[PDB]
């Protein structure tokens, strides 16, 4: 396989570069660790309205206000 | 007149098809075709729907027409009355339609047809940070999936369908 | 107020195409250790004038035309296309700001092949047809490139905006991420634009630019100069794409200067490039699409789609 | 209903009927039938502007891509055709009325 | 609107520029000059045909900008990818079966 | 052919098929017809010569423009219902431009123009691809669209198939236009029971299928293409004559057999809704048919037509073609008619 | 059908916020901080109801929040306030990221002279709880009595008495 | 490079967002008064 490689590197080294960068490209974010945070940051991008909720009696995890503690945060996004 | 200026496209449309489908030649039936998906993508355009509008530029006139216009240069030759006799006939269609509509406010060729600008009939909102003509296209990619998968399987057959029927052999 | 800002664009577009081949002439003088025009202006800069002049009262050539109208359209349509793919462009402001300056320029070159296929139907002669078709299968088959080279770069910009890829290079010039996409675009369009190493038109290569041939063709001058407002809108519509330069938004003139010094140097480039290589071969510029260009601009879609998602660097679409 | 839609119906019936009468010219019958897919696109297009259907965006480009393709394929059909007669004309496929 | 302006402006001018360079030589009276189908290749068909379904591929390549937006991210690439990977087999079966051949 | 490309390429024939025969989106639907049409476009033209271009390009032309006549009857549904589910037609200006459209994929009369040309255009396996598997996909959306559908328009293409698909095939000598005209007859018998009970339209498909997948069996395990070349089967495979006997036999509707089942079975469907016109009609008008397949059964096994000299070297070699399913499907077109309420499980 | 019902002109006049979106823009973070609870006490109320008719009671209320916001500005912080909505309203596009020094001094003037907290990055985009003394709405979308359906299969499946009853198939 | 500063845009985009967000419902107060405003007119034009 060492002598192919070399092989096809010195025939046809764009052909070589295609299939390196595509294979990099296939197989390289489920490698990286930075993939959860296009998710989190697409998920965190706030397009909508964040249109509120009848306060029954018990949600407490809601908030009241925005600046209050409990909520989604976005304090990874700031720091990374 | 200004509030018109959908319907002033579309008539140049029909027109345009009056003239490239009553044939004259394929080299001018290419040439009114390329004026009327001209005419036809300002329509779109003057509803908000800019990528799709952008989208006949370039791949109906861009590829397809170009192609239409390539394959007619090597099946035609370089240098009627039927054809201007149904130019004028699907003209004088046209126009007496337009007459009735406009006259009348008011037409029945298969539906009834409002006779005002087509203005009227559009949303009083916005839509905030982005396009929904761009979102929904957009979603090609992650609600699609299926859609993705018959269109790339018949674009990649018709690749090989093409180099089959073209080898002769 | 606006017909000003029109004028005052396609007007010194027309001025810096004249002096486009004054510039040409110059350079490629200098470059074969001669001189450019220097006699009929100081320094040469009457050439430009006089040729125009010449050019204008100069008969129509000897023959006849196939068809009168597309004759007359195909000029007309490629100096209207030459004139309108100038209009997105962030120079600092576009005249047209829309949301979609690249997909608009995209589909407007994407239109330029007609006046080439028309101009090979209005000859009358069936070789310059063929060397039209050949001129347009070239076309069309560098925009292919065109189209995947602009899209992987734009998954970098966020959206279709020119007036954005200011702003997306604000910190690096994009060539720094994106050279092999930066030197494929630089030649892809360099072959759009029918120059040297791939003009088979005007040079040999070619089954009718043979020396006492038939066809009438058009007048010279309307598809040089809209040849040459495509060299100079593709430098600058390069320079925005992978040079983007310092933008204050209190200060124009310095976006202006900076990315005007860029695309002089750029379409200098290409005149430095005319001069320094022989031409291809018409299989050997298919061969350098579809076998070598096209393969690597498809890893590299690949790896420009699949790294703002693997880097969490996804930029925003407004 | 909307004015334009009597337009983009009546063109799509205009570039039908040029379809449906065949003068010489192969070529000409698929340039009717591209232009009854651009009539469908423009009228797919409008309906879905209108409605603010977000989905049916990427609709007319499914259209626009399936029929190009779909155009490509009679484009070879004519090729192959005129490399067998020397010309595109229909009354050259006249073999199998016997 | 403005847009409208532009275009029928630099109509106008192209126009105006091809009828004074077809009507001013004819300004000087000139000496009356009284002296005195195309063969097919499947090749240049073949690669219209070939930008023409490649062109189709890039149509759905086009919203890719706007797709990594999205919040199905993991769909989203695996299907990008899959329309760039079947480009490329379009590509690799015009190849190896003498598709690119004469025009390469 | 490469046997790869011709096994993906009927695997994509067979895909367009099923994405039809699945979906619940109208633009899948056409998606599904479009995929149809570009994969079998090289099927036809499998041989490379001109009448296979021909048929290729006529082929191309009515399915493409009942494609767009699909895309426009769509497009009015839209319009007309804001929706795309593949159920009823929410308008008859909709109604009536799929009915057409479907009625030209299908070759029914007055669109069965195409039928006996690119039958006879492409060779006898792509002949039975035609006229057998391009027959599955309309009639999935005919059996979904038929609360829409109107009764005059679709019995009227009814009768004028079953008419002129009975008059066509009488004055053919050749076999593939004979098995053309004898489809747009039967897509008629189908069509006009379909608003009536479309189970008995899934029968009467599927007895056909049977039966013309025969035909075509046989008529490619003796290489004939002709009646006159079909002529000389006695003196080269004399149980192929019987077989190609008792299908013809069946085809024509006579009991005991298979053939009877399907008609049988449509009448009986067509009186309970007090129609006795119809029905009758259609019985006499299938006495048509009868006659030409008598014809050919006169030509082949009922008498012996001359040979010639070289059919003594053919005697010295069997048939190494893969007749597949040949005795499966012979057996099922001929005795099946004790089996006539097995068509409960198509309900 | 029947007549849609309107407010008269005398409902709908309020104090309008005559100001412009730069200077909207500019105050935007402290608006979301400070004019919370008649603003989504509204917007809960426009969800709910589905009916701008239903809500112009807290659009006046909303409308009246926010000029105590702006007034509570201009009592305290007028001038730095002026100057960054003029910088904000420069920018075409009117950018923060080119205003934030002047930010940075009408935050600091905001902060000492009326103890306003600037909102983090993620925190006007947090989904909040309203307490209302309004009813819910019961039936917004005022839809009529649904069609009673069809009713269910039920019982033991016995066989088919006497067979397929096909003409003369005893089974 | 275009790490930092693309994920610097989307901070940004999200205050900008969060700007619009905070005003929302002043806007959605004025346009539903502007479109009863402009129904009242045409209404008692009607009526007129
Ligand atoms: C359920 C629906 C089934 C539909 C039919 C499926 C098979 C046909 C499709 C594929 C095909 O053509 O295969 C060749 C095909 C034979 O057709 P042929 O080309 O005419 O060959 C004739 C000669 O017999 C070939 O002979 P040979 O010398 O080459 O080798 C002998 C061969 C060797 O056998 C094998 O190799 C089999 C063992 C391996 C199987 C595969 C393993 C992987 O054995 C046979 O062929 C014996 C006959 C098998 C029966 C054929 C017809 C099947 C029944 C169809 C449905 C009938 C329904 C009637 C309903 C009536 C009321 C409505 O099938 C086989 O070879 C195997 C048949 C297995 C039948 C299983 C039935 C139950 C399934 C559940
Ligand atoms: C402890 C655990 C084990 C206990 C075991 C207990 C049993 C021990 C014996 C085991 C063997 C049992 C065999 C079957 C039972 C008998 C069935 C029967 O006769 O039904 C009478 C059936 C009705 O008469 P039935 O008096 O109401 O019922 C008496 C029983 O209670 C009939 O009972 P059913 O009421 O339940 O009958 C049900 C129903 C009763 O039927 C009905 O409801 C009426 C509908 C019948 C079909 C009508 C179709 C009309 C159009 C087609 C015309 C075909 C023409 C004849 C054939 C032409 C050449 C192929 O039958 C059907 O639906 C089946 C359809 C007919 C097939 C009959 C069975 C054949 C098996 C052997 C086949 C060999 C080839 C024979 C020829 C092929 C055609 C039959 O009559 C006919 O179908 C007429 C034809 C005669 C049937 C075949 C006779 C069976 C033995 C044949 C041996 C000789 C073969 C010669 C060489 C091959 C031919 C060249
Ligand atoms: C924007 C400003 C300008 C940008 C730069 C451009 C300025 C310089 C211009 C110079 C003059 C060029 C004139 C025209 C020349 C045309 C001919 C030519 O060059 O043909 C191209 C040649 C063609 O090949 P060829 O013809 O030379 O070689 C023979 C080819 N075969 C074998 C097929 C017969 O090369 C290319 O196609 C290269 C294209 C760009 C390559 C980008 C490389 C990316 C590398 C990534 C890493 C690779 C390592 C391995 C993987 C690692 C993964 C971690
Ligand atoms: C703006 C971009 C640049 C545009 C071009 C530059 C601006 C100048 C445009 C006008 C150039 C001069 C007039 C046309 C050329 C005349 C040359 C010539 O040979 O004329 C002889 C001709 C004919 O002269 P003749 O009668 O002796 O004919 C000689 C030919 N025989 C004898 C065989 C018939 O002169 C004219 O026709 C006179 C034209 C008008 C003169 C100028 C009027 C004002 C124009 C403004
Ligand atoms: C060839 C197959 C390529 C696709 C492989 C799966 C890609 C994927 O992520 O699919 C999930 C996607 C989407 O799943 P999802 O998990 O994103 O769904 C969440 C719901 N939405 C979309 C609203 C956000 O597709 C499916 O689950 C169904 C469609 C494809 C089904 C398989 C097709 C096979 C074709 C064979 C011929
Ligand atoms: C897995 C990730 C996704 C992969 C798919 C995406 C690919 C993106 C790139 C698109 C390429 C499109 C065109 C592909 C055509 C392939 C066939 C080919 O080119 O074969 C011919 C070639 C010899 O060239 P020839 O025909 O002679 O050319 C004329 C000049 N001599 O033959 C050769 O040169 C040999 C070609 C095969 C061997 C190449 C090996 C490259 C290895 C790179 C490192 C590993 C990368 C991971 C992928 C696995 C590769 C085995
Ligand atoms: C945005 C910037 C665009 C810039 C565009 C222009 C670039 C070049 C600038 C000009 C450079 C210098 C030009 C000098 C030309 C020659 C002048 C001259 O004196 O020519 C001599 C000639 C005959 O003179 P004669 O009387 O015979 O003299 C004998 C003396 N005993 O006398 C004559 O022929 C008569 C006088 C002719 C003068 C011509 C001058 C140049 C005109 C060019 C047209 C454009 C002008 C600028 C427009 C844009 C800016 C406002
Ligand atoms: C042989 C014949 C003669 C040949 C020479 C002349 C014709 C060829 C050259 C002219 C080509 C014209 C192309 C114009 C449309 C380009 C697409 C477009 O409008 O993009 C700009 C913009 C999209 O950006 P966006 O920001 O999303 O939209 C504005 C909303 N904020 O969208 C907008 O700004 C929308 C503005 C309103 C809609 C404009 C519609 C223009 C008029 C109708 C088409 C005219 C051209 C017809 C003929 C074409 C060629 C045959
Ligand atoms: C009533 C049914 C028809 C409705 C439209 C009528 C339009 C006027 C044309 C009437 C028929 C004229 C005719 O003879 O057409 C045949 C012609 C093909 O014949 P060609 O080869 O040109 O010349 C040999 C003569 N047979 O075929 C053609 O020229 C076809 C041109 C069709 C273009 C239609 C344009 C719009 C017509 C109005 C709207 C529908
Ligand atoms: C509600 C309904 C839902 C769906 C239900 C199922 C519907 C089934 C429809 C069947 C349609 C079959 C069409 C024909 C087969 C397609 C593939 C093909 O062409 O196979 C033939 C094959 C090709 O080989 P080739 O070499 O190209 O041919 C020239 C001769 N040397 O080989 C040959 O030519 C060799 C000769 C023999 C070929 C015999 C093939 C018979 C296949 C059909 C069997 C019967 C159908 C299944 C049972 C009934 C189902 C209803």
């Amino acid at each position: 396989v060492a002598a192919f490689l070399k092989n096809v590197w010195a025939k046809e080294p764009v052909l070589v570069a295609s299939f390196a960068i595509a294979g990099l490209a296939v197989i390289l974010p489920t490698l990286s660790p930075y993939t959860k945070y296009s998710l989190m940051i697409n998920r965190a991008t706030p397009y909508n309205y964040p249109v509120p909720l009848r306060d029954d009696g018990n949600m407490p995890d809601v908030p009241s206000h925005p600046q209050d503690p409990q909520g989604p945060s976005l304090e990874w996004l700031k720091r990374l | 007149m200004m509030t018109y200026i959908v319907f002033i496209l579309s008539i140049i449309f029909v027109m345009g098809f009056v003239g490239f489908s009553s044939k004259p030649s394929p080299i001018y039936g290419g040439l009114g075709l390329i004026v009327s998906g001209g005419v036809g993508c300002g329509i779109v355009l003057n509803f908000g729907g800019s990528f799709l509008g952008l989208m006949v530029f370039l791949i109906y006139l861009g590829g397809m027409m170009v192609v239409f216009g390539y394959t007619t240069a090597m099946a035609t030759e370089q240098y009627n009355k039927v054809v201007l006799g149904t130019f004028i006939t699907g003209l004088l269609m046209e126009f007496l339609m337009v007459y009735y509509v406009l006259k009348d406010k008011e037409v029945e060729i298969v539906f009834k047809f409002n006779g005002m600008g087509d203005w009227v009939i559009y949303d009083t909102g916005d839509s905030g940070f982005f396009s929904e003509e761009a979102m929904g296209i957009a979603a090609l990619y992650s609600y699609g999936t299926w859609l993705v998968i018959v269109t790339g399987w018949s674009l990649l057959i018709g690749v090989v369908v093409i180099m089959e029927i073209t080898r002769g052999n | 107020m606006f017909m000003i800002n029109v004028l005052t664009l396609i007007i010194p577009i027309l001025l810096a195409v004249a002096f486009l081949t004054l510039v040409e002439r110059k350079v490629l003088g200098y470059m074969q250790f001669r001189k450019g025009p220097n006699v009929v202006g100081p320094y040469g800069l009457l050439q430009p004038i006089a040729d125009a002049i010449k050019l204008f009262i100069k008969e129509p050539l000897r023959p006849a035309t196939s068809s009168i109208s597309m004759f007359i359209l195909a000029p007309i349509l490629a100096l209207t296309l030459a004139l309108t793919m100038w209009i997105p462009l962030p120079m600092p402001y576009p005249l047209i700001n829309m949301n979609l300056g690249v997909l608009f320029m995209l589909a407007m070159s994407s239109l330029a092949v007609y006046s080439i296929l028309w101009s090979g139907w209005a000859s009358n002669s069936k070789y310059a047809l063929i060397g039209a078709l050949r001129a347009v299968a070239q076309t069309i088959s560098y925009e292919v490139t065109l189209a995947i080279i602009l899209l992987s770069v734009l998954l970098m910009n966020g959206s279709f905006t020119l007036s954005t890829l200011i702003i997306t290079q604000e910190q690096v010039w994009l060539i720094f991420p994106a050279w092999p996409l930066a030197m494929m675009w630089f030649i892809s369009t360099l072959a759009e634009t029918n120059r040297a190493p791939f003009d088979l038109t005007e040079g040999e290569s070619e089954l009718v630019s043979g020396f006492n041939v038939e066809y009438a063709a058009g007048p010279f001058a309307l598809f040089f100069m809209a040849e040459y407002a495509n060299i100079i809108m593709m430098n600058i519509f390069t320079t925005t794409l992978f040079l983007g330069a310092f933008h204050n938004p209190y200060m124009p003139e310095l976006y202006t200067i900076n990315f005007t010094i860029k695309s002089l140097l750029l379409s200098i480039t290409f005149l430095w490039i005319r001069a320094s290589y022989p031409r291809f071969r018409y299989d050997q510029l298919m061969h350098l699409l579809w076998k070598n260009f096209l393969p690597l601009t498809l890893a590299l879609c690949m790896w420009h789609v699949s790294l703002p998602i693997l880097l969490s660097s996804i930029p925003p679409q407004t | 209903m909307s004015l334009v839609y009597m337009n983009i119906m009546m063109a799509f019936t205009v570039s039908l009927t040029g379809l449906l009468m065949y003068r010489s010219h192969l070529m000409s019958s698929l340039l009717c039938l591209e232009g009854m897919m651009l009539s469908l696109f423009i009228l797919a297009t409008l309906m879905i502007l209108n409605s603010h259907f977000t989905l049916a965006s990427m609709m007319p480009i499914i259209l626009l891509v399936f029929a190009a393709c779909e155009a490509a394929l009679g484009l070879s059909l004519l090729v192959m055709v005129s490399n067998t007669y020397g010309t595109d004309y229909v009354q050259n496929l006249n073999l199998l009325q016997c | 609107m403005n847009l409208m302006i532009t275009l029928l402006t630099n109509f106008t001018l192209a126009t105006l520029l091809v009828t004074i360079a077809f009507w001013l030589p004819q300004l000087n009276v000139y000496s009356e000059k009284t002296s005195p189908r195309l063969p097919f290749s499947m090749k240049f068909f073949l690669v219209a045909i070939t930008f023409l379904l490649f062109d189709l591929e890039i149509a759905l390549l086009l919203p890719l900008p706007w797709a990594s937006q999205t919040t199905n991210l993991n769909t989203m690439l695996t299907m990008a990818l899959l329309l760039i990977f079947l480009l490329a087999v379009s590509l690799a079966y015009e190849w190896t079966q003498k598709g690119l051949e004469w025009t390469e | 052919m490469n046997p790869i490309i011709l096994i993906i390429i009927l695997m994509t024939v067979m895909l367009g098929t099923i994405i039809v025969m699945i979906s619940t989106h109208w633009l899948l639907i056409w998606i599904g017809f479009e995929m149809n049409m570009l994969a079998i476009i090289p099927i036809m033209m499998k041989k490379h010569n001109p009448r296979a271009t021909e048929a290729s390009t006529k082929y191309f032309l009515t399915q493409s423009t009942a494609s767009m006549l699909l895309m426009m009857a769509i497009i009015i549904n839209l319009m007309f219902s804001g929706q795309w589910t593949v159920m009823k037609l929410f308008n008859p200006m909709a109604s009536m431009l799929m009915t057409m459209a479907l009625a030209m994929k299908l070759g029914m009369a007055p669109f069965h123009f195409w039928v006996p040309e690119v039958t006879q255009g492409i060779p006898l396996s792509s002949g039975l691809i035609l006229l057998t598997w391009q027959k599955l996909a309309p009639m999935s959306v005919l059996y979904q669209i038929l609360p829409s559908i109107n009764l005059d328009l679709i019995l009227t293409l009814s009768i004028l198939s079953i008419t002129i698909g009975g008059w066509g095939g009488l004055n053919q000598t050749q076999l593939r236009k004979i098995m053309a005209y004898s489809s747009i007859a039967h897509m008629g018998w189908m069509t006009a029971v379909l608003l009536y009970n479309p189970t008995m339209t899934l029968l009467n498909l599927i007895i056909y299928i049977i039966m013309t997948s025969t035909m075509f069996t046989l008529f490619m395990a003796n290489s004939t293409t002709t009646t006159l070349s079909l002529s000389h089967t006695w003196n080269k495979a004399p149980i192929m004559t019987i077989l190609v006997l008792i299908t013809l036999l069946s085809m024509g509707g006579l009991p005991p057999l298979s053939g009877f089942m399907p008609k049988w079975m449509i009448i009986q469907e067509m009186t309970k809704n007090d129609s006795i016109i119809l029905p009758t009609l259609m019985a006499i008008t299938a006495l048509l048919n009868l006659y030409f397949y008598m014809r050919l059964t006169y030509s082949t096994a009922l008498t012996m037509f001359p040979s010639t000299n070289n059919m003594k070297m053919k005697w010295q070699f069997p048939t190494t073609k893969r007749m597949t399913l040949l005795p499966t499907m012979t057996v099922l077109s001929t005795m099946l008619l004790p089996l006539t309420p097995i068509l409960s499980i198509l309900e | 059908p029947g007549i849609v019902e309107l407010p008269s002109l005398e409902d709908l006049k309020v104090q309008e916020v005559k100001v412009s979106s730069s200077v909207l823009k500019a105050a935007a973070h402290h608006y979301g901080a400070q004019c919370d609870k008649p603003n989504k006490e509204f917007m809960l109320c426009r969800w709910e109801e589905k009916d701008p008719r239903r809500c112009l009671e807290e659009g006046k209320l909303v409308n009246q929040c926010a000029l105590e916001f702006f007034r509570q500005i201009k009592r305290h912080c007028a001038e730095p306030f002026t100057e960054y909505w003029t910088c904000i309203d420069y920018s075409g596009l009117q950018l923060f990221r080119r205003c934030r020094k002047e930010q940075a001094q009408f935050d600091k003037c905001v902060l000492d002279k009326l103890g306003w907290v600037r909102p983090d990055l993620g925190e006007l985009s947090k989904v909040t709880k309203v307490k209302t003394d309004r009813p819910l709405p019961e039936n917004p979308y005022h839809s009529r009595a649904r069609p009673e359906p069809n009713p269910e299969v039920e019982g033991d499946l016995k066989p088919a008495r006497h067979g397929s009853r096909l003409f003369f198939w005893t089974m | 490079s275009m790490m930092r500063w693309n994920r610097e845009r989307r901070r940004l985009q999200i205050e900008d967002f969060e700007a619009r967000i905070a005003l929302m419902p002043l806007l959605q107060a004025e346009k539903d008064r502007r479109v009863l405003q402009m129904l009242r007119e045409n209404l008692e034009e009607e009526a007129t």
